[PDB]
């Protein structure tokens, strides 16, 4: 009963080939030139979560060998064991033999190598270059400080830039062609801004919004549907809260904040992010306003990250904003 | 539905003990011809392939071709829980679910019905054993095991060389070096001790000793092991069973 | 099974059994209910304040999906009671995820919609190590067609960025007296709790963003009222006396002491107050309410007192001495 | 005295009639009792009231309890040894004994108790839930409280958690939510004076007037345990003859803390800091927690009349800061000494 | 003054090697009939009751209580034995070749519970070695063994993580070997569950007897009987 439609939109729309990977054009073009010319150096993909590293490496493994890549490619992910003994036995044996299936250079894909111990990386530091004419190494990472400098220097560094807006619009258009659905321009822009580079959250919230229409073939996903599905504060309510905090007095500002955060069940952690994102564009006529505005708000965010209270932190944010916006006058 | 009732009990035990510490996850493909299975190493260097026809089973009934994947450790755990005097019955429903192993004693009514939850393996079935080997040979399993576990003490790599009517096993290490040179000869009063060789081109290629030490463990099944070697091809170490065959495809080391 | 539920406390007695029982989050329950008629269920990440319906809504969804028969054999549940470590996440979680879905019987296949995937619910994933969540990444991505993952937490920050990215997020809103009074009215009607006109509003206001605490408070108040057998209703002060709320008169005395008085007077009164058992968090919350809501103070005082109360609450939320923190807060607000 | 003179029921508790009435209301229907969390000051009789409640819901044979030993094993081969105060109707655990292995004992022991059922012969197995008392729940690590979070909701028909604790702040919000919150205020001077009077009439102590009982009540700060333990010590020191001129016997650690406060107020020097470090080492080495040490040191430094409002404000600020630091540290002295240094910077 | 004698130390060593792992402090009653030992575990799940007949020399003037540790008992017993104690037995002397070992008594709050022969919906008996093998085989799969007695059939099942085991046995009686016989008397179809760690410890008593009796009732604890008589009262899990 397991069909292709039984997958979440995060994995249902996984790029099969390199042509279906958008955004990282500068890396994909050179990777295609690498595989066409025949010299594939040791690759180190470094990128934020949800950019296309693993999808690109699987598409490359498919395009290099064929439609059966897991047969001859060795893939070590964070789910497997990657101790020093593993590097000594398994990886070193796979690197020093020929292929059972085809006749070509083997490919060792070390996914999430930042989770490797320093001893394992030190042991791999020599085996990655002792067997070079037979096997190649691909190291995927999100944090480039866990990798030792020695291992980091032996691999061609490719940084996966976060998905730009155009690529995400292209992928949304592709999905809306592959799925009977309609998306408003303003709702699409709101989704772009909410994505924050992450390509998986786009598809996740897109499926979640397609699930809350009661008819997905005629009704279009409006901005209200997108803002309600994730519980994020709409820019209108955000601007109203900011204006009430800045201009109005304490009682009415507190009342407005409470009435806005209780009309849709918002969260202070999202209101703070929206407020700082909309406030970083102001033309503060000094350097000490921004200092307090950032310090106090970051302290409040760190305290919220521990779930202390919910009504004291709102008044804390209000007082912090007001006290910060006092050096201007 | 699938019903496979063996003639004895320890037959499947000896069949599974071949890959005890050699491979972990296997996928038995059961058809009307018999049970065929293959499993790739954790390091993807050696591939085990076992075929058992309807000759070893007491009763065999397979309606449609089924594929049951399972881990070998749990399979050995289930198999050790059965006495060697009962009968073993592999039972599978219409859709592939947890395989049912059945132990029935022949004198007292003792029904041991174990269920093994199947593993979902990416069964990427290839097409092997269809390639021409430039050299083939066959020799007793005891002599091969002796040579392997005697040369394994001097090094970790073993170079096999098939030349004009001569087989050579060379072990080059640190404490020294060893070389065993055998020649094809066929005895008539003892046909089982004969060493046969058919070569078309000279062959020289190396293998690891850690994998040969696990391959020679299959010598408990048969007494005459066959070895097929070819350049740019895996080495075929085949043990012939009374009903099928168990073959290891070993990947040769890359020399500089 | 009905007698066992009747004997159970109201928290478990009235636990939601279907997706229509959770009358709290219409933004996250509809997405799961529409998954029934569909087949694509994403990796779920329920996050929110304590006592909002996460652990109950996930059980209700699994039930409504599989049925009580297939429920035991189709879902794995790893809570904080179990040993969740890097080794366990590597071996057992991967073993259960890399498994074949159980065969549904004709009864289950006819009555309940059986999806072609199992469900691994890791409850309270904010207690896991970072290495375990790192190892979970490709485990919850490769076997995505036969296994889905539902994480539950109170702090979305504690979960690593890859897991938050891969999972579909669901923020469970707090439960105040506006969107949760219907459930409390249902409980009071089903248990013959003779409440006052607006006492349920006060109950839901005391339990800020929490329904389980409100249900327990209502159960305890009903028990304390039925013990005497008088038959009169349960007033608001009767509820907030046992809820930990300090009486308003004592709070006014504290405000009068801090409004004018030296260090020694405030210290002596704080010692006398701490002699009685009062939760410092509740006292700080009530002080903040009374001061911010009031209009007799200027904004330059309101900002400073808001920051002071925030600092005191952040200190108290680290398991510190309530007496010392309360005395320091009162002295600080007195310095203004 | 604290021993042999103790209410073993609810009709015998002679203080906080409101709390006794609430406990009776809770004990009215035993089979519907939710999880309970008692909080309040030390020496208030929380454990006594909990045992009285247990005797009220179960039979009167709950007090005959026995100490059993249990061996557990961590991830490594390190074997740990704990004790359980088990009665035919309940069991008491103090997980604070383990340093950082509270999660293991909590999960394993609680699951072992919750899976199986109670026995009979006190009609073969039928019995109600088995109570599990958790003493000093504040010292529970956050991971142990997390592991306990689900055990209450998963198995509620067999396990009811009555947890005693003081200064409820180091209790996570989910645990604070999933149980009733009962407070135990310290008894007033009058009720504790009557408690002391009943003791001195039963023990036949020779007192002149009732003023000494009120002085003991005012000196014990409300701790009934401290009150009885100091009345007995004072009776022993004066040969069972109480006089209006009797020195209030302060425990040794409070006297050391007072000497340290005098040393801080008098000499604000670095050598004085080394000497106070030595005194703090000597105090900590004799099993005195750093939190109560800091609390008593702060409330003694605030008591000297030689300092004005500003010094006291700075002292209480530094005390709150370093108490927050101590709640997030392991090496206790490393904070305490520092706090003292700040006080030395405050006075001069 | 109590004084008992065993012709061989084996009869007293095998029993203690059997029941030393679960309990450590057991109270023994000495009277004209025999030794009656009783103990309850720490979690109140398994009550052990041992009965040693005096036919296994015996001299006891009045029934007395005693308590002795089994760890040191197996330590010294790693040749006839004689156990003796005087009035107010603060010390028990064991004479073994001539030797004397004096052990001190521990105060036990041993509330003497009555041993009554109630009615049981199911009572069966099966060889000890087969039951120990079945338990040792099923414990590898799961940690909870379910015993189901229905319609003249016994069923030991265990639903684990890697799979599920289910051994179904029918009553069988043999003439050529009287030891391999399975007797059964049932009045109501029953199905209970028990912990595998308890049975893993109970099956060590397989060297005590050649057969083991299983007595199971609806709401009563399970009875594991070894014929020196030894009965275990095991408490199931409630339901789910
Ligand atoms: N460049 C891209 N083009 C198209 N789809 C993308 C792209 N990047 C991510 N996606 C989508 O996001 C899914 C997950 O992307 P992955 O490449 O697996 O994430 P990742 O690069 O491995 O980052 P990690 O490992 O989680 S930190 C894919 O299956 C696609 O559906
Ligand atoms: N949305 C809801 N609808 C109805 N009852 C609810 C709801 N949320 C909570 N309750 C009640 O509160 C009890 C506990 O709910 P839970 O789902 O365990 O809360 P929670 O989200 O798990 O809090 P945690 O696990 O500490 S973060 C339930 O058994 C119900 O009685
Ligand atoms: N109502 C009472 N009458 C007499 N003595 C009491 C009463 N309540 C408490 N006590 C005494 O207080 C002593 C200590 O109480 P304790 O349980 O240690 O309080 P806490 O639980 O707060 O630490 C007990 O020994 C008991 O004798
Ligand atoms: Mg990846
Ligand atoms: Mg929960």
């Amino acid at each position: 009963k397991r069909s292709k439609e039984n997958l979440p939109w995060v994995e249902k729309y996984r790029p099969e080939t390199l042509d279906e990977v958008y955004g990282q054009n500068e890396v994909i073009t050179t990777v295609r030139k690498f595989v066409d010319e025949g010299k594939l150096p040791h690759l180190l993909f470094y990128g934020p979560p949800g950019t296309g590293k693993t999808s690109t490496i699987v598409a490359l493994a498919r395009e290099i060998y064929g439609k059966n890549y897991s047969n001859m490619v060795l893939e070590l992910n964070a789910s497997d064991d990657r101790g020093i003994d593993v590097v000594r036995n398994q990886i070193k044996d796979f690197a020093s033999t020929r292929q059972i299936f085809s006749k070509g250079f083997k490919l060792i894909i070390l996914d999430e190598a930042d989770a490797m111990t320093n001893a394992a990386q030190n042991a791999l530091r020599r085996v990655i270059e002792r067997y070079t004419k037979n096997t190649r190494f691909c190291v995927l990472a999100n944090y480039a400080h866990k990798l030792t400098p020695a291992l980091l220097s032996r691999c061609t560094r490719f940084r996966f830039q976060p998905l730009p807006q155009e690529a995400i619009e292209r992928r949304i258009a592709n999905v809306l062609v592959h799925e009977k659905l309609k998306l408003s321009p303003n709702a699409e822009k709101a989704l772009i801004e909410l994505s924050n580079g992450d390509m998986r959250r786009v598809l996740n919230v897109l499926q979640s919004c397609k699930a809350t229409l009661d008819n997905p073939d005629e009704d279009e996903i409006s901005d209200d549907v997108i803002y309600e599905c994730c519980g994020a504060p709409r820019p209108s309510d955000l601007k109203a809260v900011l204006k009430s905090i800045l201009e109005d007095d304490w009682g009415t500002a507190h009342y407005t904040l409470n009435k806005v955060r209780s009309a849709k069940g918002l969260a202070l952690i999202d209101l703070i992010e929206g407020i700082v994102k909309i406030l970083e564009d102001y033309e503060l006529q000094n350097e000490e306003t921004r200092v307090h505005l950032l310090t106090k708000l970051a302290d409040i965010e760190y305290s919220i990250s521990k779930g202390g209270n919910d009504q004291i932190q709102g008044s804390a944010v209000i007082g912090a904003i007001k006290a910060s916006f006092e050096n201007e006058t | 539905m699938l019903e496979a009732k063996f003639e004895e009990a320890s037959l499947f035990k000896r069949i599974i003990d071949g890959f005890k510490d050699c491979v972990q996850l296997v996928n038995f493909q059961c058809k009307e011809d018999g049970i065929i299975a293959q499993a790739v190493d954790d390091s993807r260097v050696l591939l085990v392939s076992l075929e058992i026809g309807v000759e070893a089973f007491q009763e065999y009934r397979c309606d449609h071709p089924v594929t049951l994947g399972m881990d070998l450790t749990s399979l050995s755990k289930i198999l050790r829980c059965g006495n060697n005097t009962d009968t073993l019955t592999l039972i599978a429903d219409n859709t592939p679910d947890s395989i049912i192993l059945l132990f029935e004693d022949t004198k007292k009514d003792r029904i041991a019905e174990y269920s093994l939850k199947l593993m979902d393996i990416d069964a990427d079935f290839l097409k092997i054993e269809e390639l021409q080997y430039d050299s083939t040979l066959s020799l007793p399993s005891s002599e091969f095991s002796k040579i392997v576990r005697d040369l394994s003490q001097l090094s970790d790599s073993i170079n096999i060389m098939i030349t004009k009517e001569t087989i050579k096993f060379v072990a080059d290490g640190d404490i020294g070096s060893g070389s065993v040179i055998i020649k094809p000869f066929v005895d008539m009063e003892h046909p089982e001790t004969s060493i046969k060789l058919e070569m078309d081109q000279p062959v020289d290629l190396t293998f690891g000793a850690k994998y040969l030490l696990d391959i020679i463990k299959g010598s408990s099944l048969s007494d005459r092991v066959g070895i097929r070697l070819s350049s740019e091809a895996p080495a075929l170490f085949q043990f012939d069973l009374k009903s099928g065959f168990l073959q290891f495809f070993l990947a040769p080391k890359f020399n500089d | 099974a009905e007698q066992s539920l009747a004997q159970q406390p109201w928290v478990e007695k009235y636990r939601p059994k279907n997706l229509d029982e959770v009358t709290a989050q219409d933004h996250a329950v509809t997405v799961l209910k529409k998954t029934l008629k569909s087949a694509n269920l994403p990796h779920m990440l329920f996050y929110g304040p304590p006592g909002t319906g996460k652990t109950s809504t996930i059980l209700a969804l699994t039930k409504e999906l599989y049925g009580p028969d297939l429920m035991k054999s189709r879902i794995l549940e790893l809570n904080a009671s179990d040993e969740r470590g890097i080794s366990i996440v590597r071996e057992k979680v991967k073993n259960f995820a890399r498994l074949t879905v159980s065969k549904p019987s004709k009864h289950d296949l006819e009555n309940y919609p059986c999806p072609p995937y199992k469900i691994i619910i890791l409850d309270e994933a904010d207690s896991m190590t970072a290495d375990a969540q790192s190892a979970l990444r490709r485990t919850m991505e490769t076997y995505s067609g036969v296994t889905r993952f539902c994480l539950i937490c109170n702090y979305v920050t504690r979960i690593i960025d890859p897991l938050a990215s891969r999972c579909s997020k669901f923020r469970f809103k707090a439960l105040d007296a506006s969107n949760a009074i219907d459930r409390l009215r249902f409980i009071s009607e089903q248990e013959n709790v003779k409440c006052d006109d607006g006492v349920l509003e006060r109950i839901l206001d005391i339990s800020a963003g929490d329904l389980r605490r409100g249900i327990t408070l209502l159960q305890s108040a009903s028990k304390g009222a039925q013990y005497l057998g008088d038959g009169k209703n349960i007033t608001s002060t009767q509820v907030e006396e046992l809820a930990g709320v300090v009486p308003h008169d004592i709070l006014i005395e504290i405000v009068e002491k801090v409004k004018s008085g030296d260090f020694d007077e405030i210290k002596k009164y704080v010692n006398t107050f701490m002699k009685s058992g009062w939760s410092a968090a509740s006292v700080v919350n009530q002080l903040h309410e009374y001061y911010i809501t009031n209009d007799n103070f200027d904004t330059n005082f309101k900002n400073q007192i808001s920051w002071l109360l925030f600092t005191t609450d952040s200190r108290l939320n680290n398991g510190t001495n309530e007496h010392i923190q309360l005395l320091n807060l009162l002295v600080k607000i007195s310095q203004l | 005295w604290v021993d042999k003179y103790r209410p073993k029921s609810l009709n015998a508790l002679s203080h906080n009639e409101e709390l006794t009435n609430f406990l009776k209301s809770l004990s009215d229907q035993p089979r519907d009792l939710p999880h309970l969390l008692l909080y309040g000051p030390n020496g208030t009789g929380k454990k006594t009231r909990c045992m009285a409640l247990l005797e009220s819901i179960f039979g009167p044979g709950v007090y005959r309890l026995k100490i059993d030993v249990r061996q557990f094993v961590t991830a490594s081969n390190r074997k740990l040894e704990l004790n359980v105060v088990s009665s035919p109707y309940h069991l008491e655990i103090t997980p604070s004994d383990m340093g950082n292995n509270d999660r293991i004992v909590i999960q394993e022991l609680l699951k072992e108790v919750a899976q199986m059922e109670q026995v009979d012969f006190q009609d073969g197995l039928a019995h109600r839930y088995k109570c599990v008392i958790i003493n000093e729940a504040n010292s529970l690590t956050k991971d142990a409280q997390a592991a306990l979070r689900r055990t209450m909701e998963k198995y509620s028909k067999n396990i009811r958690l009555i947890m005693v604790c003081d200064s409820m702040s180091p209790i996570i919000a989910p645990i604070k939510s999933r149980c009733l919150l009962i407070r135990c205020p310290a008894p007033s001077d009058s009720e504790i004076s009557t408690i002391l009077s009943d003791v001195v009439t039963n023990e036949r102590i020779q007192l002149e007037t009732k003023d000494i009982l009120k002085r003991i009540a005012q000196a014990s700060n409300g701790n009934l345990r401290v009150s009885l333990l100091m009345l007995e010590s004072m009776a022993l020191n004066n040969e069972l003859a109480l006089k209006s001129s009797s020195p209030i016997i302060k425990p040794d650690w409070i006297i050391v803390i007072h000497k340290l406060t005098r040393k801080i107020v008098k000499e604000r020097s670095v050598n004085s800091l080394i000497e106070c470090r030595a005194v703090l080492y000597d105090l900590l080495a004799h099993c005195i927690p750093a939190n109560i040490i800091l609390k008593e040191l702060t409330f003694s430094l605030l008591d000297v009349e030689t300092l004005n409002t500003t010094n006291k404000s700075s002292i209480i600020e530094y005390s709150s800061v370093f108490d927050e630091r101590l709640s997030l540290g392991n090496k206790a002295i490393f904070h305490l000494e520092g706090f003292i240094a700040k006080v030395m910077c405050c006075l001069d």
